[PDB]
């Protein structure tokens, strides 16, 4: 419960976090075609070759949020805060750059409870929680094969733990045993990501870039387990009847493409498209217990995720003596069909609009990237919730003269 | 002995006369539980005996 409170995260790996750094987070997430050399961009490994010769860049980030959650006539809101990235980047040659960093991939968070009373007079309470997520740590490099063309790769360690619980409690009863089943999925494997970029010199002052990115379908080493706890209390641990299962987990083929136009180094505009082949993945488990089998088949099921995004930034008259001439101004918007399948049909559809700044530090080349985002998630069927979520986003690209020699 | 044998034959109540006197015997409905709650997890099974002053 450190990144989300959306109860959609009870399905799948949760919701995928976009590892969109400060400039892209305000620009709607148009990260495939970008070659903004002052800030880091892990989403396309071919982007690393834009870094200035003597520099070392160290980027980080926070984010606060306020989710308005609505459904069935009930209304409520819930506020969390996160940690979204941390990455180093430096140059190894006139034609190669390298980066290493730490990124989220997906997170889960939900508590959804209930209290009841039967006609016979027995009061009972239920409680469905969830915690954990999947994470990524990567080392990547990008090289120039031709004066216009760059290619690169990210090799990543890919590990996590997702835990999901069900309870049944009887408040007011003198002595009893509580029932709770805690299904856990630990994962530890590797992930490969490939990208390329090409830049064209239009009209002697402008430039237009195109970028593409790809990552192959993969099958994951894992430790899926089905615990059922009995009799736990405020004083006792109860008993655990563990059960270890031969489950199969995967990552789909992912494709992405986009472009960015640029003018006089004062203006950039661009748009991206991406598709993830979730519906062509073979998730499954083998067991003799149908209840467990049915849960697995109903919680790990997916549809193809697609994303469309557009954005821009503008930097007016950066040589004049006024601070508002040094501030990068950013805008964007995006559309996504999330990969959730609930019942047989697709679950939700979401929209977002974003805006932010690029505050530079005087007498330095560090940048502070305050940004904000409004996102609405609409449920496509009557029994599901709607969300209005708001979020600020602080991030600082440190930048210092590092590899200098006399 | 005669008083104990007479009190054992009362049918509105049961006694618990301790010094080698009277015990009380209960018949649990195990078959009905085994039929009606198959597939459940039992969380509590409560039995209560209660008395006059």
């Amino acid at each position: 419960q450190n990144n989300t409170n959306s109860p959609y995260t009870r399905y799948g790996y949760g919701d995928l976090s976009d590892q969109s750094f400060g400039n892209s987070k305000a620009m709607g997430g148009i990260a495939f075609g970008l070659r903004d050399g002052a800030q880091i961009n892990p989403t396309n490994p071919a982007s690393y070759t834009a870094i200035d010769s003597l520099t070392f860049l160290f980027e980080g980030g926070v984010s606060l949020q306020n989710m308005n959650i609505s459904g069935g006539g009930l209304k409520l809101n819930a506020k969390n805060a996160s940690f979204d990235y941390l990455a180093m980047q430096f140059r190894l040659a006139p034609w190669m750059a390298m980066s290493v960093g730490l990124l989220p991939y997906s997170n889960v968070g939900y508590t959804v409870s209930d209290s009841q009373t039967t006609d016979n007079g027995l009061a009972y309470s239920r409680s469905f929680t969830g915690d954990g997520g999947l994470h990524q740590m990567y080392v990547g490099a990008g090289v120039k094969v031709l004066k216009n063309l760059s290619v690169g790769v990210n090799a990543s360690y890919f590990w996590g733990d997702i835990t999901r619980t069900r309870g049944m409690f009887y408040p007011g009863t003198s002595s009893y045993d509580s029932y709770q089943r805690k299904m856990v999925t630990s994962i530890s494997d590797y992930k490969l990501d490939f990208g390329a970029q090409y830049t064209q010199a239009l009209n002697k002052k402008s430039s237009l870039t195109i970028g593409a990115v790809y990552s192959p379908k993969h099958k994951l080493n894992n430790d899926y387990t089905s615990i059922v706890i009995m009799g736990a209390s405020s004083s006792s641990y109860g008993t655990e009847y563990k059960d270890v299962l031969d489950a199969t987990f995967e990552l789909p083929n992912t494709f992405g493409v986009g472009f960015t136009y640029n003018y006089d180094k004062r203006l950039t505009v661009g748009a991206d498209y991406s598709l993830q082949q979730w519906s062509k993945t073979n998730f499954g488990v083998v067991t003799s217990d149908e209840n467990v089998r049915q849960d697995f088949n109903e919680t790990f099921t997916y549809c193809d995720r697609t994303k469309i995004s557009v954005g821009a930034e503008y930097i007016p008259n950066l040589i004049g003596r006024s601070y508002f001439a040094h501030i990068k101004y950013r805008l964007g918007a995006y559309y996504t069909t999330p990969y959730y399948k609930i019942d047989g049909k697709k679950a939700s559809r979401e929209y977002g609009v974003t805006a932010g700044f690029g505050l530079p530090v005087p007498r330095s080349r560090s940048i502070l990237s305050i940004s904000g985002q409004f996102v609405r998630v609409k449920g496509l069927e009557t029994n599901m919730v709607n969300e209005n979520i708001f979020r600020v986003s602080i991030g600082l690209t440190f930048n210092e003269r590092w590899f200098f020699k006399r | 002995p005669e008083r104990i044998d007479a009190l054992i034959k009362e049918d509105k109540n049961t006694y618990l006369k301790s010094p080698a006197g009277i015990f009380t015997e209960a018949t649990l409905p195990i078959s009905d539980i085994q039929n009606e709650l198959t597939g459940d997890t039992l969380n509590a099974v409560k039995l209560t005996f209660t008395n006059y002053n």
